[PDB]
RNA sequence: GGUAGCCACGCCACACGGGGUAAGAGCUGAACGCAUCUAAGCUCGAAACCCACUUGGAAAAGAGACACCGCCGAGGUCCCG
RNA sequence: UAUCGACCGAGUGGCUUGCUACCUCGAUGUCGGUUCCCUCCAUCCUGCCCGUGCAGAAGCGGGCAAGGGUGAGGUUGUUCGCCUAUUAAAGGAGGUCGUGAGCUGGGUUUAGACCGUCGUGAGACAGGUCGGCUGCUAUCUACUGGGUGUGUAGGUGUCU
RNA sequence: CACUGUCCCAACGUUGGGCCCGGUGAACUGUACAUUCCAGUGCGGAGUCUGGAGACACCCAGGGGGAAGCAAAGACCCUA
RNA sequence: CUGUGUACCAGGAGGGGAACAACCCAGAGAUAGGUUAAGGUCCCCAAGUGUGGAUUAAGUGUAAUCCUCUGAAGGUGGUCUCGAGCCCUAGACAGCCGGGAGGUGAGCUUAGAAGCAGCUACCCUCUAAGAAAAGCGUAACAGCUUACCGGCCGAGGUUUGA
C-alpha cells in the first residue's frame, strides 16, 4: 500500500460529486490526494431513484463491457475518473496519483474541503456510499 | 409466428475454456456449526459398478426393499493435512495471513512444491493468536496433500495439493483443532470427515473432448430434411441478425469441449470402507484392480478414471441424512462384456 | 414556533444526539426524532421541540413528534394496552404464546400453525378467549396487537362468511 | 399422476397405430394426444406404458371406428426399467380403452399388462387375466 | 376522424355558400334552451368561456350541448333556466379523401370559429347553480380547456 | 454375433433460507385538537431485485496475498517412455 | 362506475395502410418458412395482490410483475386465418417487415406453353395454369476456442 | 398398402480432404487511416464526426454478424 | 407540394451551438499586442463552487431555435404567496361528556304504519335545548343517530377568488 498524499480528505458526511470536483482540480495541480472514509461520503436526493441510477449502471453492458463498480472505494474513484481527461497523459497522470479508501488506513484524520460538508440535523433526503453499494449487492467489506 | 425454444445450453458455466487446474477447486464450503473439522477429502476415480440396496426413504413405497443403485468407485487412502493457513479480513476481502507447518513430511511431496527446511510454527501459531485476539481473522483452512503413491492404478506419485477450510464450533476451539491434526503429521481418513449416507458434493474436471462443433458442444440441432444435403449438416443457421453488426458471445459456437470444472451437488454416500469388496472382475477397464480405502459415491462423477476428485459436506441438501444404507450386494462382475 | 412538554413526575427524559429515552415505572423507551431543522431538547423538567421553520411540512412532524413524546410519556407511567378475542365458527382455533411469538394453531382447519414475533417488551397475555396485548412502547405494542388480527388475514373467501380469528377488541 | 414404480422410455408418438387389447369393437387405435403431456419445439408428443392418451378409432366395427376416445397405454416394445434394474418390454403395443372415470369400457381385456398400470388404473388391472 | 383535424384556424375563412356546394347539415339541435319565452330578466348568468382560438365542429358543439343542457334537467324538463349556444358553424371544412394530385378536398362538415375569451355558452339562473356542473361536463367535450364564469352574482 | 471406446433411447445431480421492495394489507401519526397506511417514522408483502449456489477471473496499471526453496545454483528447457 | 358502455373530447405507439420522394439505379436480392442470438410490454400462463351481481367450486374485471414458459398437428407457398387433439397457457411486437458471402425456392417476377377476357393485329392482363439457374479460396472488423511475447519484476506450491 | 433416420433426435463408424511437415506455388481484392462497442449526429442506413464505454502486442484454428462485403457503368422503372 | 418578400447556404472562413450547409457572434491580407461579441465561469475546459433574496424535492430541472428540445384534455388539502366574505375570549372551529324532552303512536291511509310506505298539514307546552323528524334501522315497534342546548377546552376558524 503507501501512499505518499499531500492532501489527505475525509469524505464522511460530504457531497461526494463536490468532493470530486475538489479532488480532480488537485490532481491536476500535481498534487497526490488521498480520499478516506468513501464508504460514508454521501449524495442527495430520494434514495429509491438515485439506486435505480446506480443499478442501471451495473445492469447495462455487452461483449466490449461497461465494467462499473459496486463498492464505495470504485464508486467514488469512478466519479473523480470522469472529472478527469483520464484517455490522455495528463489526465492519467493526475487521476493515478489519486486514491479511495475505506476507513482511514492513515495516522492522521484527513481535512474536510470546503463547501463539501453536508449537516445530518438539516437533510433528510440523502443515501450514504455504503448503503448504494450494499443495496447493488456488493460485499461489506467496510 | 415461430414457436418459442429454450436457447441451447446454459449461460452459466462458461467461458468453455479448459480448465486451469486439473485439481477442483471448491469456491464454497458448508457451515459453521458441528464441532471443529476439516470440510473436505480426495480420492481417484476408478470406475462404477452397481449395489443392491435396501430403500431406506420413510416416505417411499419400497421403503424396505431391493433397489439396484449404480455407483462410482472412489479410492480414497488417507491424505496430509500439512499446514494451518489463517486468513484476515481486511477491506479487500480475505488475503493469506501465515502459515503452520509440520515436520514429518511424505518422503515424495518434494516432487511439487518445495519442502520446509527451517520454519517457524510458533512465530506464525502467534501471529494468528495475535489476529484472532484483534478480531480480524476470517477463516481457518489447512493445506492438504494426497498421496498418490497407495493407489498403484495412478502412475503418477507427485501428490495433488489443495486447501481445504476447516469448520466447526468458535473459532478458538477450531484453531486448535487444526493446529493439532498439522502437528501430528498431518494425516486422516475419509472416515473422519464422512459417514456412509451422507450428502457430498463432488467437484472434478471433467473428460476432456478437445474441439467439437455447436451441435455436440450446445446442443444445437443437425440441419434437417433437404438442408441436410446441400453442403451445411451441422452448423448453426446464423451467427447473429444484421444488427447489431457483430456476433454476440452467446451464439453457440465450436471450441473446447471437455476438461472444465464441475461442481456436482448432493452426492449420496453409499459406503466407505477398505479392502478389494468393490473391485471387478478382469479389473476396473483401463485403471487396474482396487484394494485399499475406498469410498462409493451414488451416481456419476465428473471426470476419466484416475482423476483426482475432492469430496466436500453437501452445502444444500435436499434431504435429511439416513447414515448408513444397508448394502446386501455388490457386484464384481467383469466390466468387460 | 417552539412547542414544550412538562415531563410528568414519576418520569425522566434525557438526549443524545437524535435519540429520546424515557423512563419511567412501566419500563422505558427510545425513539429517534430525526427532521430537518427541528431540535428536541430536555430543558430541566420539560422537553422542548423547536424549530425556525414554519411551513406546512415543518409543523406537520412537530406536532407529530409532540404525540410521539406524550404517548412515551404514558407509555412509561400508565404503559400501553390493546384487548383481543378470538372468534371462531367451526374450527376450534388455539392461540398461544411460545417463546417470543405468538402461535394458532389448527386456524381454520389448518394443519399448520400461524405464528407472528412479537415486538420488544410487549407482552401478551392470554386468558380464555382473550388476548391482552401490552408494554411501554406504543409502536412496538400496537404493532404486534395488528400483526395478531393481520395473522388471520384471509383473501382467497368471502370474508362475510368467514369470520374465523383474533381481533383487536379494545384500542387504549 | 401416481408414480408408477419404473422408470419409462416412451415407445410411441402422436400418429401411431397401436393395438385395442379389450374386446369394445375397436381392432386398431391411432395415438392423438397424450393425457397431461406438454413437449418442446419440434418434439412429436410421446408416450409410454403407463400414459393415459387420446386415441381415434383406426380398425373395427362400423359402430367404434372413427369415434376420439381415451385410452391407457398397457403394453409397448421399448423397455422399461424396474426398480431392481431389471428391463421388461412385450410383444406389441397396446392399450385399453378408458371412459370419463378411467374404468374400462370393454368387459375383457386381451393379452398381459404390466403391474405398474395397476398402480394407477386399478379398475383397468382388476379386469386383466394376466399381469405382469 | 379527430378534432386534431380541425381545431386549428390555420386555413382561410372559407364559408361563402354561394361557391360550395354540398354541406352537411348541421347536428345541433338548438341554440336556445330553458323557458326561452321569457327573458334574460335573472339573478345570476354564468358563462362558458374558451380559452384558446379553436375551430369546434358542429359534431362537437352538439355533444357538449346536449352534455349540459340534458345534466340541466336537475331543474326540471320545464325548469325554470335559460341556456344559450351562440356560436353558429360558418367554417366548411373539408377531407382529401391520385394521392396528392388534384387534392382540394370535399365538402364534409362544418365548424365555429371561438377566439380565446369568448363565451361559447350561457345560462340565466336563480341561486340555483347546478349549471356549473352543467358546464364542467360541456367543457368536457370541447378542444380547449376553458373557465366557467358568473357574470353577475354577489350571491356567494 | 460383438469387446473396448464413443454415445442416448440409458444413468446421476440441479435448495432451503436470508435481505430490500412493487401492487397491496396494516401500525404509530401530524398538518387539520377529530380522522387519516404517509407527510417524518415503522410492521409486512411478488415466480420479479440482492444474497445464497455454479462457472470464469492477477493485465484488477492500486498489475494482488501467503509459505517455503534458492541466488552457484532452487527451478527450468532440450532429450527419452 | 361487479360488469358493459354510445356521443364528443385529449393523447401515446410507429406493429397495419396511405402520403412524400430525403438516401441508394458504376445493384442495399423478393414473400413465406427454416435455423440461431438479443430485446420490448400494451401480460396469454406461472408468483403476490384488489373488487364482485365474491357461500363454495368456478368465473368476470382490475393491480404489481418481463424470472421462466407459450408446444404437436389438417387444408393453403402463404403471412393471416379456419380446423383437431393435447396444455399451466399453448400472448403479441422490435432487431434492414433480424437472419439467402446460413439454408429452401413452394409464391412473386425473364426467356417456352395453354385457358378465359381484351385487341383488326403485333400483343396485353394488378386473372388462372404446367415448366423454368441461387456465384466468390475472408483482407479488416466481430465473436467462439487455442497459443507466443512484453509489463507487473529468481523459483515452487497454495490462495485472494 | 408396403418400407424407411424425411422426421421425433441424434449416435457410432468408413474412405477422401481438413490439421502438422518437405517441395511447388497462383488469383480475387487494395483512396487513406483502421483494437472496437453503445448511443447520438450527419444527404434521414458511421470502424473514421460527438459523448461515453472498452482496449497490452502478435500468432493458430473456426463458423461467416458487419464492412449497406466482392463480382457485372441495374436487365425493373422513368428520361433521350 | 406550390407562391412571395428578405437575409443566408450554395460560393462564407473564424468564435459559439456536444457533433451539425444555411440558429447565435462574425463577414476574412500577413504578423503581433490588447479589449470585447456570441456564449460561458463546480470538474472534464479559460473564467465564480460570486453576492442579496425567493421558490422547488420531482434529479422536476441542469434542453434558446430544432425532423432533432415532447408532453395534452382532464385532475391535484404537494407546497409557497396574495386577496375577499363571514364566525370568534358575551368562547368560535373540531373533539370529548351531558341533555335530546310532552300534546303525539300527528291526521289521513291501512290489518297495521307509531320521525322516517304514501298523501296532507308541518301546529303548542316545558325550556338552556329538542324537527308534525335530516340519516340508518324494524314486518311494524325498538334501538343508533343527528339537528338543536349546556359543559370541558382555549385561539383562531371557516367559505371563496388569484
Ligand atoms: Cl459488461
Ligand atoms: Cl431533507
Ligand atoms: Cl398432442
Ligand atoms: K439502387
Ligand atoms: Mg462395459
Ligand atoms: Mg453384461
Ligand atoms: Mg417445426
Ligand atoms: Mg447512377
Ligand atoms: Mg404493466
Ligand atoms: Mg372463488
Ligand atoms: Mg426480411
Ligand atoms: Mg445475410
Ligand atoms: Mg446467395
Ligand atoms: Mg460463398
Ligand atoms: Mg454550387
Ligand atoms: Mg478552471
Ligand atoms: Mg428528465
Ligand atoms: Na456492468
Ligand atoms: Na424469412
Ligand atoms: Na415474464
Ligand atoms: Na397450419
Ligand atoms: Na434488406
Ligand atoms: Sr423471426
Ligand atoms: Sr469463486
Ligand atoms: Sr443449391
Ligand atoms: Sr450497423
Ligand atoms: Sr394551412
Ligand atoms: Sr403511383
Ligand atoms: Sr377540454
Ligand atoms: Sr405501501
Ligand atoms: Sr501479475
Ligand atoms: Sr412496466
Ligand atoms: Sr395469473
Ligand atoms: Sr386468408
Ligand atoms: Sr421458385
Ligand atoms: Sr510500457
Ligand atoms: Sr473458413
Ligand atoms: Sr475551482
Ligand atoms: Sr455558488
Ligand atoms: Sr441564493
Ligand atoms: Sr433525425
Ligand atoms: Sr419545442
Ligand atoms: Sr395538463
Amino acid at each position: 500500500a503507501e501512499f505518499d498524499a499531500d492532501v489527505i480528505v475525509d469524505a464522511r458526511d460530504c457531497i461526494m460529486g463536490r468532493v470530486a470536483s475538489q479532488v480532480a482540480e488537485q490532481a491536476l495541480d500535481g498534487e497526490t490526494v488521498a480520499v478516506v472514509n468513501a464508504e460514508r461520503a454521501v449524495i442527495t436526493g430520494r434514495e429509491e431513484q438515485i439506486v435505480e441510477k446506480y443499478e442501471k449502471r451495473v445492469d447495462i453492458g455487452n461483449d466490449n463491457g461497461y465494467f462499473y463498480p459496486k463498492r464505495p472505494d470504485g464508486i467514488f474513484k469512478r466519479t473523480i475518473r470522469g472529472m478527469l481527461p483520464h484517455k490522455k497523459q495528463r489526465g492519467r497522470e493526475a487521476f493515478e496519483s489519486v486514491r479511495v479508501y475505506l476507513g482511514n488506513p492513515y495516522d492522521e484524520d484527513g481535512e474536510v474541503l470546503d463547501g463539501t460538508s453536508l449537516d445530518r440535523l438539516s437533510n433528510i433526503k440523502f443515501v450514504t456510499l455504503g448503503e448504494i453499494s450494499e443495496t447493488l449487492g456488493a460485499n461489506k467489506t467496510w | 409466428p415461430q414457436p418459442s425454444r429454450p436457447r441451447k445450453g446454459s449461460l452459466g458455466f462458461g467461458p468453455r475454456k479448459r480448465s486451469t487446474s486439473e485439481t477442483p477447486r471448491f469456491n464454497s464450503w458448508p457451515s459453521d456449526d458441528g464441532q471443529p473439522g476439516v470440510q473436505g477429502f480426495a480420492g481417484y476415480k476408478a470406475g462404477m459398478t452397481h449395489v443392491v440396496l435396501v430403500n431406506d426413504e420413510p416416505n417411499s413405497p419400497r421403503e424396505g426393499m431391493e433397489e439396484t443403485v449404480p455407483v462410482t468407485v472412489i479410492e480414497t487412502p488417507p491424505m496430509r493435512a500439512v499446514a494451518l493457513r489463517a486468513y484476515e479480513d481486511t477491506p479487500y476481502g480475505q488475503r493469506p495471513l501465515t502459515e503452520v507447518w509440520t515436520d514429518e513430511f511424505h518422503s515424495e511431496l518434494d516432487r511439487t512444491l518445495d519442502v520446509p527446511e527451517d520454519h517457524d510454527p510458533d512465530a506464525a501459531e502467534e501471529q494468528i493468536r495475535d489476529a484472532h485476539e484483534a478480531g480480524d481473522l476470517g477463516d481457518l483452512r489447512l493445506i492438504t496433500h494426497t498421496v498418490p503413491d497407495a493407489v498403484p492404478s495412478v502412475p503418477k506419485k507427485k501428490p495433488d495439493v489443495m486447501e481445504t477450510r476447516v469448520g466447526g464450533g468458535s473459532v478458538s476451539d477450531r484453531l486448535d483443532h487444526a493446529l493439532d491434526i498439522v502437528e501430528d503429521g498431518g494425516e486422516h481418513a475419509m472416515n473422519d470427515i464422512f459417514r456412509a449416507g451422507e450428502y457430498a458434493d463432488v467437484a472434478g474436471v471433467t473428460k476432456g473432448k478437445g474441439t467439437q462443433g455447436p451441435v455436440k458442444r450446445w446442443g444445437v440441432q443437425k440441419r434437417k430434411g433437404k438442408h441436410a444435403r446441400q453442403g451445411w449438416r451441422r452448423r448453426i443457421g446464423n451467427l447473429g441478425p444484421w444488427n447489431p453488426s457483430r456476433v454476440r458471445s452467446t451464439v453457440p459456437q465450436q471450441g473446447q469441449t471437455g476438461y472444465h470444472q464441475r461442481t456436482e451437488l448432493n452426492k449420496r454416500l453409499i459406503d466407505i470402507g477398505e479392502g478389494d469388496e468393490p473391485t471387478v472382475d478382469g479389473g476396473f477397464v483401463n485403471y487396474g484392480e482396487v484394494d485399499g480405502p475406498y469410498t462409493l459415491v451414488k451416481g456419476s462423477v465428473p471426470g476419466p478414471d484416475k482423476r483426482l476428485v475432492r469430496f466436500r459436506p453437501a452445502v444444500r441438501p435436499n434431504d435429511q441424512p439416513r447414515l448408513d444404507p444397508e448394502v446386501r450386494y455388490v457386484s464384481n462382475e467383469s466390466n468387460q462384456g | 414556533p417552539r412547542v414544550e412538554l412538562e415531563i410528568p413526575e414519576d418520569v425522566d427524559a434525557e438526549q443524545d444526539h437524535l435519540d429520546i429515552t424515557v423512563e419511567g415505572d412501566n419500563g422505558s423507551v427510545t425513539r429517534r426524532l430525526w427532521y430537518p431543522d427541528i431540535d428536541v431538547s430536555v430543558d430541566g423538567d420539560t422537553v422542548v421541540i423547536e424549530s425556525d421553520e414554519d411551513n406546512a411540512k415543518t409543523m406537520s412532524t412537530i406536532g407529530t413528534f409532540q404525540s410521539h413524546i406524550e404517548n412515551m410519556f404514558h407509555g412509561v407511567t400508565e404503559g400501553w394496552e390493546y384487548g383481543m378475542e378470538v372468534f371462531y365458527s367451526h374450527f376450534p382455533m388455539q392461540v398461544n404464546v411460545e417463546g417470543d411469538e405468538v402461535v394458532i394453531e389448527n386456524f381454520l382447519g389448518e394443519k399448520a400453525p400461524r405464528r407472528t414475533t412479537i415486538h420488544g417488551d410487549t407482552d401478551v397475555e392470554i386468558d380464555g378467549e382473550e388476548l391482552t396485548v401490552s408494554g411501554p412502547d406504543i409502536e412496538a405494542v400496537g404493532q404486534t396487537a395488528a400483526d395478531i388480527e393481520q395473522l388471520t388475514r384471509i383473501n382467497d373467501k368471502d370474508v362475510r362468511v368467514f369470520q374465523d380469528g383474533v381481533y383487536i377488541t379494545r384500542k387504549p | 399422476m401416481e408414480a408408477l414404480g419404473a422408470d419409462v422410455t416412451q415407445g410411441l408418438e402422436k400418429g401411431s397405430l397401436i393395438t385395442c387389447a379389450d374386446n369394445t369393437g375397436a381392432r386398431e387405435l391411432k395415438v392423438i394426444s397424450v393425457h397431461g403431456y406438454s413437449g418442446t419445439k419440434n418434439r412429436h408428443p410421446k408416450a409410454g406404458l403407463g400414459d393415459k392418451i387420446t386415441v381415434s378409432v383406426t380398425k373395427g366395427t362400423p359402430e367404434m371406428r372413427r369415434q376420439v376416445l381415451e385410452a391407457v397405454v398397457v403394453r409397448q416394445r421399448k423397455p422399461i426399467r424396474r426398480p431392481d434394474g431389471t428391463r421388461v418390454k412385450f410383444e406389441d403395443n397396446a392399450a385399453v380403452i378408458v371412459d370419463e372415470n378411467e374404468d374400462p369400457r370393454g368387459t375383457e381385456l386381451k393379452g398381459p399388462i404390466a403391474r405398474e398400470v395397476a398402480q394407477r388404473f386399478g379398475s383397468v388391472a382388476s379386469a386383466a387375466t394376466m399381469i405382469v | 376522424k379527430p378534432g386534431a383535424m380541425y381545431r386549428n384556424s390555420s386555413k382561410p375563412a372559407y364559408t361563402r355558400r354561394e361557391y360550395i356546394s354540398g354541406i352537411p347539415g348541421k347536428k345541433i339541435a338548438q341554440f336556445d334552451m330553458g323557458n326561452n319565452g321569457a327573458g334574460p330578466t335573472y339573478p345570476a348568468q354564468v358563462e362558458l368561456v374558451v380559452e384558446k382560438p379553436v375551430q369546434i365542429r358542429h359534431n362537437a358543439l352538439e355533444a357538449a350541448r346536449v352534455a349540459a343542457n340534458r345534466y340541466v334537467q336537475n331543474s326540471g324538463a320545464a325548469a325554470n333556466y335559460k341556456f344559450r349556444i351562440r356560436k353558429f358553424p360558418f367554417h366548411v371544412i373539408r377531407e382529401n379523401k391520385d394521392g396528392m394530385r388534384a387534392p382540394f378536398g370535399k365538402p364534409v362538415g362544418t365548424a365555429a370559429r371561438v377566439h380565446g375569451a369568448n363565451h361559447i355558452f350561457i345560462a340565466w339562473v336563480n341561486p340555483d347553480p347546478n349549471v356549473e356542473e352543467a358546464w364542467r361536463r360541456a367543457k368536457m367535450k370541447v378542444t380547449p380547456t376553458i373557465n366557467i364564469d358568473s357574470s353577475p352574482a354577489g350571491n356567494a
